[PDB]
């Protein structure tokens, strides 16, 4: 009846086992399970993610052991929070992380167990640092083809997620499926130390530790002189003369600005004499 | 007027002198606005 | 009336005076964002790569390259160096999935 | 201020030099401290002067905002017994002064002329005179409406057409798209049927009498329809009509809040009660809004925040924000943060100083929505000024901040503050139009849309031409609404781009290959141009000088309706009636016809002399007000010089 676009709140702790357990299955595809709480129709949260045994014979719906979860939920009771299960996830490192033929067969089984059972995919390969990558989807019922086939209200959270549209075969699965919006509920307490732990460990280890003399400048002078004539022949090549040769051509970069910063490296590193000492 | 319409022009001259001075600084900004939008379009080129 | 406009005209004067730090602070950020975009294109594709054989330069921004398996691939060239190292026939490294010319 | 008293007291004339200087000084004055101190001594020498002038007391009424001074000026007019000369300040106090000042002046004055002041401040007779204006000047065109109806798109169509016809149907109260197709409205579901009872209150805006019994079919308590979202729009429907001034319906909302639907009643209920109590600084509405803030539900959080800034607008409640921003840290939803973002933004307006205490907390915080809150808060606080301190942090959050949605709302604040001098926006927002991310371009196009809407500037149309050519779909849509705001009431004879854009709106929506997203704002751009049947405009800058609250609140909620679809049906706030009136006085309707130098081409809603009413009144364009001359052969001639629009007095010879 009434269906509203869902918003997925992921915890920074749940983001860990998505890429981490997925990295352990690389190259092969894994099968996980999502753990969280259903607040309402238009929003959903995943508060935890745990690792499930990887299948070396290929992913199947029987790869999830029911006594593995029954022993896990009991261990979650003695753990701080015993929250009910919600849905499943699987890695797909070998390709662009789209729902395979097994993923649709385990859909109607998991959506019978739990109401939503959001399908979540993840890939390591698409980037390293500055991209969300991952993936998510939710099955829209094929029996609804008799009814209105274009959910959801509050559109562009889908529509904008429908950008880039990610080639063809991916959105070729937009038949019988619709993706879901992933935003981050603020962990910033942990996220503030995530930046502090990362950059401090990357700043000279104490900031002190790190803080071929003339010879490095004799090797640099070959880049600061012998590179000049191959750079300064181009203005004489800009002289035609004049003018039979196709123009414009700009040879100014990148050596000029590199030798600039090359002195910026050597000047402030030589200031270590004046800085460290006295 | 004597305060005045002879002096106020000199008062208006200061503003117009700064307006031309500002226009000089604006002309320094206007062509520099292009160096931004250029590289801003080049910032879209690496995204292209 | 002339002092009226004399009190009017310094507005856009000072309004463009704060428009000086407007762009100057904006353009240097975006400059550092553009320098951050330089790390982007240099990040892609990192590793791994696959060897391929260059065939010919058909036009700007893209060129065709034969794969080591023998299948010729038509790939967008990298925006950094489009010319000197291209050459009519050469062995150029390509990315695994994308087969990108780098 | 000493020598200034001698300069205003200089001999001869100087007939109007004190009149326009207040208009010039108000624009050029950076510090309002001694500004009004100059004005308060000026309005004293007006009364000491032999010739009385009522345009000076209009300016000090709003700026000095002294309830004891405004009570004594009319108390003398009661003793002076002439209703003609006071009839100007009667409706001038109405259209200009906000709801907080109207409630203070109505109490001291009512303590013939006592019955005459009842309908001016409550707007009783003011609605019907412009209710009869609409039905006359309104020219309906069903062609374009049917050209967008036959697309047969299952979604986004139900919201598009019902909000588009409400544009041209403003205030006519007639029922057309409800009666013609019953089944198509039944195809709508979820929050789409919320608009059917909502857009019903749009066309019915005004008409304070029948608004009660006509909508009884949509009553949530008795009917209880199968879909629960159909019964939730009956409370929000009448809030439109009841924006600003209220009425007997205050009990009508009280009966439907305690029965049937919960809590989705509080959605339309608080917006209906909050917009009705907007500017009144009411108490009991703030009491039940705090428990709605603590309901923890994300959808009802918008209704709690949005209705709280309304009622407390201009009052600056301390405990309001303290309970709002104090709940913003531990809340798990973004939508509660949104209604609260505008909630604390709507309460702080036009201070230029007090609000800066909160601005330091908003933008500095790391919450993405609360950083959007700082921009809507700094906009209303700086509304009506060109201050250079606001543009400092305005760009810093619009650039250095990583979130794209806050950069959008950041550049959108430029249209709210700078509407006094719209010429500055195309220059400062120019460089922002080349941003690679379309989120900034969506707000960059809106900045020219909301600010320049009243102006006829062609340069804004030129800058919006590449905006609809951009490959991104929603920046094209944002260009359609923005370019539809510049052309309001302006026909092809004004700018040639009119017919060029009108054919483009129906084009892209009839093309199935185009995205359903962008084509939603296509027919909506039509309606924006056709709003009120081209009769009514939207102007934040008027002789009154006050900002227009319902249009800004409606268009800022309509910025992103993709989070919640009712936010698209909350665009119903942007619909407001406006007109001019030639009524002489009281209930007697004079017959007056005067010439106009503009051709009927401006009067067409798809010369020697014209004919204007003769109060129903007749339409005029803001550019046509200067070319018209009061009739010299008529028995009824105006005593006041006729320059701009609005209801003016007419003297019988
Ligand atoms: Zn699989």
């Amino acid at each position: 009846a009434v269906d509203t676009a869902e918003q997925v709140y992921i915890s920074s702790l749940a983001l860990l086992k998505m890429l981490k357990h997925g990295r352990a299955g690389v190259p092969m595809e894994v099968m996980g399970l999502m753990l969280g709480e259903f607040v309402d129709d238009y929003t959903v949260r995943v508060i935890d993610v745990f690792a499930m045994p990887q299948s070396g014979t290929g992913v199947s719906v029987e790869a999830v052991d029911p006594v593995f979860q029954a022993k896990m939920l009991d261990m979650l009771k003695q753990t701080g929070r015993p929250e009910m299960v919600v849905g499943w996830y699987h890695s797909h490192p070998g390709f662009g992380c789209w729902l395979s033929g097994v993923d649709i067969n385990t859909q109607q089984s998991f959506e019978a167990l739990s109401e939503r059972a959001v399908a979540v995919v993840v890939d390591p390969i698409q980037s390293v640092k500055g991209k969300v990558v991952i993936d998510a989807f939710r099955l829209i019922n094929a029996n609804m083809m008799v009814l209105g086939h274009e959910p959801r209200q509050t559109t562009s959270n889908l529509g904008h997620l429908n950008k880039p549209s990610i080639q063809a075969l991916i959105h070729g699965l937009n038949r019988h499926y619709y993706s879901i919006t992933i935003n981050y509920r603020k962990n910033e307490l942990e996220q503030k130390m995530l930046l502090n732990l990362h950059k401090k460990s990357w700043m000279e280890g104490l900031t002190l530790q790190d803080y071929v003399v003339k010879e490095m400048l004799e090797l640099a002078k070959n880049y600061n002189k012998a590179v000049e004539e191959e750079d300064k022949m181009t203005p004489e090549q800009l002289a035609i003369k004049n003018v039979g040769k196709q123009d414009p051509k700009r040879h100014l970069e990148e050596h000029v600005d590199v030798l600039m910063t090359s002195n910026i490296v050597q000047c402030l590193a030589a200031m270590l004499d004046t800085v460290v000492f006295k | 007027l004597e305060e005045g319409k002879a002096g106020s022009g000199l008062r208006q001259y200061y503003l117009s002198k700064i307006e031309e001075l500002q226009l000089i600084v604006n002309d320094k900004s206007q062509n520099l606005r292009r160096l931004q939008a250029q590289r801003n379009e080049l910032n879209a080129k690496v995204r292209l | 009336d002339l002092y009226s406009r004399y009190k009017k005209l310094q507005q856009e004067l000072e309004f463009l005076e704060v428009q000086e730090e407007y762009i100057k602070d904006e353009q240097k950020n975006l400059k550092k964002e553009f320098l951050h975009a330089q790390e982007e294109v240099k990040r892609i594709q990192s590793i791994p790569l696959v060897i391929g054989q260059f065939l010919e330069a058909v036009d700007q921004n893209t060129a065709i390259v034969g794969s080591t398996t023998g299948s010729n691939y038509y790939v967008r060239i990298l925006s950094t160096i489009d010319r000197e190292l291209l050459k009519p026939n050469a062995s150029v490294a390509l990315h695994k999935h994308s087969n990108a010319l780098v | 201020l000493d020598v200034f008293e001698k300069t205003i007291l200089e001999s001869n004339d100087v007939p109007g030099m004190l009149a326009y200087s207040l208009k010039l000084c108000m624009s050029l004055m950076q510090n309002k401290q001694f500004r009004n101190k100059v004005l308060r001594v000026l309005v004293k020498i007006y009364m000491n002067l032999e010739k009385p002038d009522f345009i000076n007391v209009c300016q000090c009424l709003i700026f000095l905002d002294d309830p004891q001074a405004v009570s004594d000026i009319l108390e003398k007019l009661v003793k002076e017994d002439n209703l003609l000369m006071a009839y100007q300040i009667c409706f001038d106090l109405y259209e200009s002064a906000s709801q907080q000042f109207l409630s203070s002046v109505i109490q001291n004055l009512r303590t013939d002329q006592t019955l005459k002041m009842i309908k001016i401040l409550s707007g009783e007779m003011a609605i019907e005179l412009h209710l009869q204006f609409l039905i006359r000047n309104n020219n309906t065109d069903l062609m374009i409406l049917k050209n967008t109806k036959d697309a047969v798109r299952n979604s986004v169509c139900h919201t598009a057409t019902v909000i588009a016809n409400s544009f041209m149907h403003c205030g006519t109260t007639s029922d057309q798209f409800l009666r013609d197709n019953l089944e198509w409205l039944a195809r709508a579901t979820n929050w789409a049927k919320f608009t059917a009872t909502a857009s019903l209150g749009v066309i019915h805006k005004g008409h304070e009498k029948e608004a009660l019994q006509l909508m009884a079919t949509y009553l949530p308590k008795d009917t209880s329809p199968g879909s629960a979202y159909q019964e939730g729009g009956g409370l929000y429907a009448l809030g439109l009509i009841h924006a600003n001034h209220g009425g007997d319906i205050i009990d009508y909302l009280l009966n439907q809040l305690k029965n049937a639907s919960n809590d989705i009643v509080r959605h339309g209920g608080s917006l209906g009660l909050g917009l009705a109590a907007m500017g009144t600084a009411r108490q009991d509405v703030y009491d039940l809004l705090k428990t709605n803030l603590y309901q923890d539900d994300a959808v009802t959080g918008e209704a709690a925040g949005l209705a709280l800034g309304l009622v407390m607008l201009g009052s600056k409640n301390a405990q309001a924000i303290e309970d709002m921003v104090g709940y913003a840290q531990e809340t798990q939803h973004e939508k509660i943060l949104r209604g609260l973002a505008v909630g604390i933004a709507l309460v702080m307006y036009g201070r230029m100083e007090e609000a800066d205490a909160l601005i330091e907390s908003l933008c500095r915080d790391k919450d993405p929505i609360l950083r959007r809150s700082g921009m809507y808060t700094v906009a209303m606080a700086y509304c009506g000024s060109g201050n250079n301190k606001a543009i400092r942090r305005l760009l810093h959050v619009a650039v250095s901040d990583v979130n794209d949605d806050v950069r959008r709302a950041a550049v959108e604040s430029l249209g709210f503050i700078l509407f006094r001098t719209p010429e500055q926006c195309p220059s400062v927002v120019s460089l922002l139009s080349e941003s690679y991310n379309p989120h900034v371009r969506y707000g960059a196009a809106m900045a020219l849309g909301i600010c320049c809407a009243g102006t006829g500037n062609k340069e804004a149309i030129n800058l919006l031409e590449p905006m609809t050519n951009d490959p991104v779909n929603y920046v094209r849509q944002g260009a359609l609404i923005a370019s539809a705001l510049i052309m309001i009431q302006q026909t092809e004879i004004t700018c040639p781009k009119v017919n060029q854009f009108r054919q483009l709106y129906s084009k892209v929506i009839n093309d199935k290959h185009d995205d359903v997203m962008a084509k939603f704002g296509a027919i909506l751009a039509q309606g924006i141009l056709d709003a009120g049947g081209h009769n009514v405009t939207i102007s934040l800058q008027s002789r009154t000088g006050h900002t227009h609250m319902p249009s800004v609140v409606g268009v800022l909620v309509f910025t992103q309706f993709w989070f919640w679809f009712p936010l698209s049906h909350f665009l119903s706030l942007a619909y407001t009636p406006t007109c001019v009136i030639g009524l002489n006085k009281d209930l007697k309707m004079p017959k007056v016809q005067y010439k106009s130098n503009c051709k009927p081409s401006t009067f067409a809603y798809p010369t020697a002399k014209a004919k204007k009413k003769e109060k129903n009144p007749a339409r005029v364009m803001p550019a046509q007000l200067k070319v018209l001359t009061m009739p010299e052969t008529c028995r009824y001639q105006p005593f006041k010089p006729l320059s701009i629009g609005g209801i003016i007095i007419l003297k019988d010879t």
